[PDB]
RNA sequence: GUAAUUGGAAUGAGUCCACUUUAAAUCCUUCCGCGAGGAUCCAUUGGAGGGCAAGUCUGGUGCCAGCAGCCGCGGUAAUUCC
RNA sequence: ACCAUGGUGACCACGGGUGACGGGGAAUCAGGGUUCGAUUCCGGAGAGGGAGCCUGAGAAACGGCUACCACAUCCAAGGAAG
């Protein structure tokens, strides 16, 4: 059918639970504003790409 | 002991209330707050007086250490200490007694013997005896 | 054009008065009957208790079903449908539980897709509906 | 009813508009070239240099000969000449609607210990001030954002109390000194 | 910045005697004693298509479940759900 | 009491509404404005709803009285106190 009422949860229901792994902790406060000045700022890129984001994959 | 400097400034004598009355700040960089039994017999020997008519209060201590500062003051009579003197600094030392009940107990007092006309008879024994 | 001279501020203020009975936001403010009509009753929340699971459908564009209830008051008491706004959170409710339904964002009109609801419900059986969610709080056994 | 003091105000203001890209790159920049722990305090300086703009430029739209410009503005200029971040040669009003927001960073006393030569490193000297080391003159402060005035701007030292001025060790050497000393000599 | 090895006249939160404070108290200040290597003494709330700073990474679901203030995203390779 | 027939109104009387206590003030901010002010200051009003009084220099008082209306207290049933 289309779904009328039952299957409430329908993906979060057979959603496989991948684990959640951890990490070192994130340096908080005025630590986290020096280590990502420094990660934009003092370190010049060596090569060019339009400038890619932060993020890229 | 080795660095506790007893200074004052604002000094002021006044015949009205038979006092002398000044503004301490102690000097003491590596110790703790000085007690006020340590205060009083020190001012006794710069104003040349007894540790008993030296009245000192209200000490507080700057951020740091070092100099805490309090007023202060000295009478001329012990019994001037205790006619013109608030009762609660006199009974720091032991000079005064104020031991009474609390104001629950008073209040509740207080409204036993107003419902209660007239007699001697009854008015000091209202309710005494539940002891 | 408009009558300019000085002395005319009798005439320039009482036709500036009931100009402003002609929009919207002036006059649903202004003049009792949109408060009146409000479930609310001028109020951001209120509780209510659980009588149907509905599902309405979504907008042409959209091809869903909304999972929503139909909440009725227990202050002033009035009949509302309200959006469940979660993934499993309609299982969570059941029937006659008492909730606070909220606003739902743009002050009596719906938003996106869902036809005709006005409100979203938080906090079912005293606990929060994003604590059900994430599993912070369970429901009172 | 009560005897309480009843005043307050805000010492920061949030931005007109979020998200703006050139805003918060140039004030990150602020943020840790000067070593600041949130951009609230920056707000707060740009605050700070927002309302003596306010008042200065309120002031230059006023001839010559009255007195409460006088009265206002010499005020205006010696108490921000006393402070640092304007020199007492040109005081003038002309040159206070110049100044910029870089030039009250640098009169904290979380930076002027640091070009000083008390501590390397910006980011430790908060981890002097607040970390109780550092006095003024006779008054230790473990506050960085101390707007520190000309007059007392050299009387800035290691407190006697203090690790790198006196004695006493810290916790941290003493536990060490006894740590081989627990069965042994 | 990976990744550390350490350690150092570093320190607080906490713990707790003593003064000070106060009508009496507690706080804050002052100062013994202990008290930091996943300093586990643990930072959260929201977002990541556009408006609007930040992913066309990976798995799952297949106009379902849901998201989305607004435009919109989802029908078997979703940068928008879980 | 005896007379005269007047007063007010489109420059909004009169009636109704107010989610109306008034003001000093508060948020906003190009100027001009818009909104809030139950709330420590001043002024007013009321002590369940109305009404009538005692005393006092000052009250139509309510941690003063009296009566009705509303609600409610003890009782040995006769009464007492809100």
């Amino acid at each position: 059918v289309h779904g009328s009422l039952a299957r409430a949860g329908k993906v979060r229901g057979q959603t496989p639970k991948v684990a959640k792994q951890e990490k070192k902790k994130k340096k908080t406060g005025r630590a986290k504003r020096r280590m990502q000045y420094n990660r934009r700022f003092v370190n010049v890129v060596p090569t060019f790409g339009k400038k890619k984001g932060p993020n890229a994959n | 002991n080795d660095t506790v400097t007893i200074r004052t400034r604002k000094f002021m004598t006044n015949r009205l209330l038979q006092r002398k009355q000044m503004v301490i700040d102690v000097l003491h960089p590596g110790k703790a707050t000085v007690p006020k039994t340590e205060i009083r017999e020190k001012l006794a020997k710069m104003y040349k007086t007894t540790p008993d008519v030296i009245f000192v209060f209200g000490f507080r201590t700057h951020f740091g250490g070092g100099k805490t500062t309090g007023f202060g003051m000295i009478y001329d009579s012990l019994d001037y200490a205790k006619k013109n003197e608030p009762k609660h600094r006199l009974a720091r030392h032991g000079l005064y007694e104020k031991k009474k009940t609390s104001r629950k107990q008073r209040k509740e007092r207080k409204n036993r013997m107003k419902k209660v006309r007239g007699t001697a008879k009854a008015n000091v024994g209202a309710g005494k005896k539940p002891k | 054009g408009k009558c300019r001279g000085l002395r005319t501020a009798r005439k320039l203020r009482s036709h500036r008065r009931d100009q402003k009975w002609h929009d919207k936001q002036y006059k649903k403010a202004h003049l009792g009957t949109a408060l009146k009509a409000n479930p609310f009753g001028g109020a951001s929340h209120a509780k209510g208790i659980v009588l149907e699971k509905v599902g309405v459908e979504a907008k042409q564009p959209n091809s869903a079903i909304r999972k929503c209830v139909r909440v009725q008051l227990i202050k002033n008491g009035k009949k509302i449908t309200a959006f469940v706004p979660n993934d499993g959170c309609l299982n969570f409710i059941e029937e006659n539980d008492e909730v606070l339904v909220a606003g739902f964002g743009r002050k009596g009109h719906a938003v996106g897709d869902i036809p005709g609801v006005r409100f979203k419900v938080v906090k079912v059986a005293n606990v929060s509906l994003l604590a059900l969610y994430k599993g912070k709080k369970e429901r009172p056994r | 009813p009560v005897a309480r003091s009843w005043v307050c105000r805000k010492t920061y203001v949030t931005p007109r508009r979020p998200f703006e890209k050139s805003r918060l790159d140039q004030e990150l920049k602020l943020i840790g070239e000067y070593g600041l722990r949130n951009k609230r305090e920056v707000w707060r300086v740009k605050f700070t240099l927002a309302k003596i703009r306010k008042a200065a430029r309120e002031l230059l739209t006023l001839d010559e000969k009255d007195p409460r410009r006088l009265f206002e503005g010499n005020a205006l200029l010696r108490r921000l000449v006393r402070i640092g971040v304007l020199d007492e040669g040109k005081m003038k009003l002309d040159y206070i609607l110049g100044l910029k927001i870089e030039d009250f960073l640098e009169r904290r006393l979380q930076t002027q210990v640091f070009k000083l030569g008390l501590a390397k490193s910006i980011h430790h000297a908060r981890v002097l001030i607040r970390q109780r080391h550092i006095r003024v003159r006779k008054q230790v402060v473990n506050i960085p954002s101390f707007i520190v005035r000309l007059d007392s701007q050299k009387h800035i030292d290691f407190s006697l109390r203090s690790p790198y001025g006196g004695g006493r060790p810290g916790r941290v050497k003493r536990k060490n000194a006894k740590k081989g000393q627990g069965g042994a000599g």
